[PDB]
RNA sequence: ACUUCCAAUCAGUGAAAUUAACCUUCCCGUGAAGAGGCGGGAAUAAAAAAAUAAGACGAGAAGACCCUAUGGAGCUUUAAUUA
RNA sequence: UUACAUUGUUAACCCAACACAGGAGUGCACCAAGGAAAGAUUAAAAGAAGUAAAAGGAACUCGGCAAACACAAACCCCGCCUG
RNA sequence: ACAUAAUCCCAAAAAAACAAACUCCUAGCCCAAUACCGGACUAAUCUAUUGAAACAUAGAAGCAAUAAUGUUAAUAUGAGUAACAAGAAGCCUUUCUCC
């Protein structure tokens, strides 16, 4: 498995998670194209992370075929918070919290296989007949 | 002290993500000796003889091969454990044969009306590896078993169990064995599975064979009534008779399954 | 001078250990865990007290059903069983009302027999 | 309501809008091709065609002259428009002011970019 | 107005995930007919065009500087 | 009816008071006498966004009216007592 | 008596917790000085500022408030008035 | 004859049973509680003794926390909501436009 991580980078975790779930389960190529033409602040960063992950995959692991690489797991954690003073009216100060995001990428070789297909009639006729016999 | 409880909590929490394999030598906390085990073995069970054969019964070829392997590797000294396995295999051989004879006698005396095929099936199921090994593991024979490679695998515990059997055959004679085994096996069965594995192929035809052999009467299936249900399952009432005399009656979801169950009930009915 | 040490943390750890499988902060936070634990124990006691009532009612319903199958109601069957000097519990009576229809049929027959003999002796 | 209405707003006043059109058209006629937002471009098309047609009317004609002087203040654009750019489009009717799309977006507002160009 | 009580995790997740559908993924990817590079659909390439547009801008600046 | 700045959308930076926990419907009654948590009926697959301000005796101020305390302070005198 | 010296200017602006539509002294220009509403879309409700209107012209309302157009005339209370 | 949707708790019906910390049976740690009073014990610190990475014999307390619009710190909710930000073309530096 090929792991890559980026910490102490300042971006919205909730916003980066949008592009993080986007490439999860998807193949390297499709994820690359997506992140390239995806419009957001996380697009560039996650693109860099992916590119570095591919470079590490090729150089360190010495992978024979690049097409056998896909994205198995992607996650976004929260780092330290920078507290800033936001000046408001009537002599009151609010607390502006600048967040941070630690991006983690876990890659596994082999062809990507994901099936979300579920037959309704089969699952119903099986679960009902098994629940009636229990 | 807080250090000992933090260390105990850390060890107890470390054992959750790490599971060590079971070891046979470090299994028992107290020192394991041959005489202690055979002594308790003699105190629990009614009669126990031939301590040498009893110890040999728990000895497996793997432990001997591994021991000799270590002897050759290190090259320190040389000893001969060879006689153990050679003495064990004979006890196992006689054990299997006498077990077959004894169980055959059991099925012959208990169920005289049972056809040869049924006898063969019940014997094959009763002498099956999985069941006997399950009884073994349930009797905690694995604790008394000696295996160098691994304690768990069935080829060890099974051969060990049969060796114990044969040991009881030679030492204690048949009269004691007949008390021991016959008690456990029956208590283990408890199910309908006994006649179910013999019913796995053409239940109807088997009933035809039995009836033609005994009363020489061809079985006839006739639908006596039908209560339908379109939603879940329809219910057909199927009678099964010979010479106008009804042998059995039963409901079914489909005609096939209904005939199968009717043939099964009729199959166990003629068993007596 | 003493210290808080591990005592409070161990008590919280124990309560939260008993707070497992609970929903939300109650399986996380300590206070809500305690509040839920008290209710859990009270409900334990109360439901263990009313369990006999529920089982009794269920058994009475079953026996009532099996009785009505034979043409007589539950109270008449009870009275007949009382005058028959039958101390049999309704649990076993329900078990017979399910698995062994023959025994319940015999008891119902004797019930109708005692009822008819009493109605004929009263007239 | 927006029902049946051309002549968009784009967050600018009438004078600001007209001046914007004059500036974008200035750059367009000057460089022969320009890059701007898709809305401003699509809006600029029609006015560009109009100025071209006004150039096609006549050089001596006063109506076209004062119209051209009204929209374009710059003295450099007019002779290059009439003498050079106009005679090549003489045969064309709707064949000027082509619009194309730009692959990337701005790093700030990510505004969709488009280019307007006359036929060479 | 002010919130009556603190939001639970479940409601937050169900609100921030399902209805927004995250980011819907369509296919914008198409191969450039010229250089064969991967670019956006219904749009000019970002390889064989931006360099030619910069060369055309430098040629227009050089022509405008030579004419003056 | 129109114009512009907001509201609305997208992207960047990312608050606040409030908050016991919340799976949070309605009616008729009851409950310290005004119930989404009680009872009985009616209604209802699961989650948002742009809007309306009836309810959650909404949020915000330990009522500034009333009274209590052998509370405080200002002001005034033929209250009493006097450097 | 060397009174041919010593300091400072010319650096960038600052007071209101803030790179805050609020604040101040002196001389003269109003421009050849200086600042650009320096993220983008949408043309909903609704709000703020602004523009226009058929016919009536205060029928509104506590009051011609507000507001486009204008200020012709009447009569009282109080205070003289400039403050 | 009162003011949101009906029936005085569902539906209906017609004109001797079910059913409680009560009693009995079965076992034993033998028969509730607010204020208040009494008895017997556990967790933690330290000291004397003993034992040495887990304890009991006593003595000595800053000795057991869920609340005080508590204190301090961390982290949420509101919320990706309010709020902050209208010239343009080019080109290496100009032109046009606005106040
Ligand atoms: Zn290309």
């Amino acid at each position: 498995e090929i792991y890559h991580c980026r910490r102490q980078i300042k971006y919205s975790k909730d916003k980066m998670w949008y592009l993080a779930k986007l490439i999860r389960g998807m193949s390297i190529d499709q994820a690359l194209a997506q992140l390239e033409f995806s419009d957001k602040k996380g697009a560039q960063i996650i693109k860099e992370v992916l590119l570095e992950a591919q470079d590490m995959a090729v150089r360190d692991h010495n992978v024979e075929f690049r097409s056998n690489l896909y994205v198995a797991e992607s996650t976004s954690g929260r780092g330290q918070y920078l507290k800033r003073i936001r000046y408001h009216g009537r002599g009151r100060f609010g607390i502006m919290e600048k967040v941070f995001c630690h991006y983690f990428v876990k890659l596994v070789e082999g062809x990507x296989x994901x099936x979300x297909x579920x037959x309704x009639x089969x699952x119903x006729x099986x679960x009902x007949x098994x629940x009636x016999x229990x | 002290x807080x250090x000992x409880x933090x260390x105990x909590x850390x060890x107890x929490x470390x054992x959750x993500x790490x599971x060590x394999x079971x070891x046979x030598x470090x299994x028992x906390x107290x020192x394991x000796d041959y005489h202690a085990e055979i002594q308790a073995f003699g105190h629990r069970l009614q009669e126990t003889f031939s301590l040498d054969l009893l110890k040999t019964a728990f000895v497996n070829s793997c432990y001997i091969k591994s021991e000799e392997a270590k002897r050759q590797k290190l090259g320190i000294d040389k000893e001969a454990a060879l006689l153990n396995l050679k003495d064990n295999q004979e006890l196992s051989e006689q054990g299997i044969s006498f077990s077959q004879t004894c169980l055959t006698q059991f099925f012959e005396d208990a169920f005289p009306d049972l056809p040869t095929e049924g006898v063969t099936s019940l014997v094959d199921f009763l002498t099956s590896e999985e069941v006997v090994c399950h009884v073994a593991r349930n009797l905690a024979v694995e604790q008394l078993a000696l295996s160098a490679e691994f304690p768990v695998p069935p080829p060890v515990l099974r051969q060990t169990f049969f060796a114990v059997i044969g040991a009881l055959l030679q030492s204690s004679g048949p009269e004691r064995t007949a008390l021991f085994i016959r008690d456990f096996l029956i208590t283990q069965m408890t199910g309908k599975e006994l006649f179910e594995m013999w019913t796995i192929t053409n239940p109807m035809g088997l009933l035809v064979e039995e009836l033609k052999k005994r009363k020489i009467s061809a079985p006839e299936s006739r639908l006596t009534r039908q209560s339908g249900s379109t939603t879940a399952l329809p219910v057909y009432f199927v009678g099964l008779y010979c010479d106008r005399k009804l042998i059995a009656e039963g409901p079914g979801e489909t005609v096939l399954v209904a005939e199968e169950e009717a043939a099964r009930v009729a199959l166990r009915k003629l068993f007596g | 001078l003493r210290s808080r040490v591990t005592d409070r943390y161990w008590r919280v750890q124990e309560v939260l250990k008993h707070a497992r499988h609970f929903r939300g902060r109650k399986n996380r936070c300590y206070r809500l865990a305690v509040r839920a634990v008290t209710r859990a124990f009270v409900k334990c006691t109360r439901a263990r007290r009313l369990k006999k009532r529920s089982l009794r009612t269920l058994w009475i319903n079953r026996i009532t059903a099996a009785s009505q199958e034979h043409g007589l109601k539950y109270p008449a069957f009870i009275i007949n069983l009382i005058k028959c000097q039958v101390e049999l519990n309704r649990k076993v009576l329900a078990d017979l009302a399910i698995y062994e229809p023959k025994t319940f049929k015999s008891l119902a027959a004797l019930a109708k027999r005692r009822r008819x003999x009493x109605x004929x002796x009263x007239x | 309501i927006s029902h049946g209405r051309v002549f968009r707003r784009l967050g600018l006043g009438p004078e600001s809008r007209i001046h914007l059109l004059q500036n974008l058209l200035t750059g367009l006629v000057r460089h022969e091709r320009i890059e701007a937002s898709w809305a401003r471009v699509d809006e600029l098309r029609g006015y560009a065609e109009k100025l071209i047609d006004y150039g096609k009317l006549g050089d001596t004609n006063e109506r076209a002259m004062r119209m051209a002087d009204f929209w374009l203040t710059e003295k450099d654009l007019i002779p290059k428009l009439f003498q050079v750019l106009a005679p090549r489009f003489q045969g064309q009717n709707g064949g000027y002011t082509r619009m194309l799309q730009i692959p990337n977006r701005n790093e700030q507002d990510r505004a969709k970019m488009a280019v307007i160009e006359y036929k060479g | 107005a002010a919130p009556k009580n603190r939001r639970s995790i479940e409601v937050n997740r169900c609100r921030r995930r399902n209805p927004q559908k995250l980011i819907k993924v369509k296919n914008n990817i198409d191969v450039c007919p010229e250089c064969g590079h991967l670019k956006q659909k219904h749009i000019l390439c970002g390889y064989c065009x931006x360099x030619x547009x910069x060369x055309x801008x430098x040629x227009x600046x050089x022509x405008x500087x030579x004419x003056x």
